[PDB]
């Protein structure tokens, strides 16, 4: 068994720069001589991974000419000479020169850019739902950055909530930015019992909080 | 085109078995070895299998010898996994790739299939999300969908059968209590809605539930 490592675990990077991945294995490979069966492996959110280097540096079919692996005996580095937005994603190193065939810690690639403001929707639950026993809404903001938001609810005002989920979307694969969600789940009741709903995000770019609402009911 | 078509997958309680397949097609199946790949819920991946055109000499990992046995069918040019006494360890996504003539491992991969070692399925309850806040917006238009309570992963949103991609926006699935939620949505052109019709594709493969939702205004 060949244990690779992979440095760094984590790499915030700007767009436009050069980015090296190491991997290092337990100990050399080297299968029969012929070269060595070490392979950079690419995974963008929500996608399969797939092969960008193989054999140490011959470039898979299609892989951009900014992509370079290097590397001999135990240490491997893949150069990212200029990257693009499209490189989000996890890379892993593989070794298939000794059995069994091992896989790489991974290595997390993270776009640094200029902040970028979130943009709120509040969303009333639907008659759909309601019958369904429950009442859900759901504040959306979308196109921010950094990760970074705080979410508060208010029903009436009068209170915050403690029934609350939220949850964040990958960084974006050619715009770098966040969205993220939170989700208010009440009973169909206690729902049919309050006017307004409120959702206040709270990013560093603004220092004002984004307020969005919505009041139950008309006559 | 290559191709790898996964199939199988869902909820298996701990000790009981499964047997997953991968049909391939664009290229001559009984003339590459095979693999088996998963990647575990920490993206963790795992060498799984290998199988030669034949199906005579074959390997595994200690975490998968005896348990699991690789078998290839030429003639249906289609690839298998049996799965034994499967523990909870054992989930993951199951990918079956192909390799390189001149020397790679996986490099066509499938679309995957994600098995579930563990306690009961549910289908997903799916709602519209549509806008309430009369703000003064304009140009864009978000609606999304909701798939409230489902177990287990995953669920796959399309929008407009796929033609809709820039603007969808899809968080994380949420583990509500002991099941699965999240909301996917879509930004379009305040021309487009309510002119244009937008319809959410939802699917749930762990248990053959499939539906399109039609987001109308309320
Ligand atoms: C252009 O289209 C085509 O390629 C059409 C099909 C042509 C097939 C020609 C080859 C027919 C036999 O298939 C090859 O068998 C080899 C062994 O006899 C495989 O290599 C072995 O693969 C094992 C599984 O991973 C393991 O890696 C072994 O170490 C490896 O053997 C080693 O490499 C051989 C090439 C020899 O040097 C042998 O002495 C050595 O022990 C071929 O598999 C490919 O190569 C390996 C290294 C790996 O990268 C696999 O993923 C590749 O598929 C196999 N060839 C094919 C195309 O399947």
């Amino acid at each position: 068994d060949v244990l690779m490592t992979q440095i760094p675990v984590s790499l915030p990077v700007s767009l436009g720069d050069q980015a090296s991945i190491s991997c290092r294995s337990s100990q050399i490979i080297v299968h029969n001589n012929g070269n060595t069966y070490l392979e950079w492996y690419l995974q963008k959110p929500g996608q399969s991974p797939q092969l960008l280097i193989y054999k140490v540096s011959n470039r898979f079919s299609g892989v951009p000419d900014r992509f370079s692996g290097s590397g001999s005996g135990t240490d491997f580095t893949l150069k990212i000479s200029r990257v693009e937005a499209e490189d989000l994603g996890v890379y892993y190193c593989f070794q298939g020169s000794h059995v069994p065939f091992t896989f790489g810690s991974g290595t997390k690639l993270e776009i640094k850019r200029a902040d970028a403001a979130p943009t709120v929707s509040i969303f009333p639950p639907s008659s759909e739902q309601l019958t369904s026993g429950g009442a859900s809404v759901v504040c959306f903001l979308n196109n921010f950055y950094p990760k970074d938001i705080n979410v508060k609810w208010k029903i009436d005002g009068s209170e915050r909530q403690n029934g609350v989920l939220n949850s964040w979307t990958d960084q974006d694969s050619k715009d770098s930015t966040y969205s993220m969600s939170s989700t208010l789940t009440l009973t169909k009741d206690e729902y049919e019992r309050h006017n307004s709903y409120t959702c206040e995000a709270t990013h560093k770019t603004s220092t004002s909080p984004i307020v969005k609402s919505f009041n139950r009911n008309e006559c | 085109e290559v191709n790898l078509v996964e199939s199988g997958g869902g909820l298996v309680q701990p000790g009981g078995s499964l047997k997953v397949s991968c049909v391939t097609s664009g290229f001559t199946f009984s003339d590459y070895y095979m693999y088996w790949v998963r990647q575990t819920p920490e993206k963790r991946l795992e060498w799984v299998a290998y199988i030669s055109q034949g199906g005579d000499i074959t390997d595994y990992p200690d975490t998968v010898k005896g348990r699991f046995t690789i078998s290839r069918d030429n003639a249906k040019n289609s690839l298998y996994l049996q799965m034994s006494r499967l523990k909870s360890e054992d989930t993951a996504m199951y990918y079956c790739a192909r390799g390189l003539d001149d020397g790679a491992w996986f490099a066509y991969w499938g679309q995957g299939t994600l098995v579930t070692v563990s306690v009961t399925t549910t289908a997903p309850s799916v709602y519209p999300l549509v806008p309430g806040c009369s703000d003064t917006s304009g140009s864009s238009v978000t609606l999304g969908c909701l798939v409230k309570g489902y177990f287990p992963e995953p669920v796959t949103v399309k929008w407009n059968y796929g033609a809709l991609s820039s603007g969808v926006r899809t968080v994380s699935s949420v583990l509500q209590s002991g099941f699965y939620s999240l909301s996917s949505l879509v930004t379009v052109p305040s021309s487009t809605w309510p002119s244009q019709t937008v319809i959410c594709n939802v699917a749930h493969p762990a248990s053959k539930t499939e539906l399109i939702k039609r987001i109308e205004p309320r």
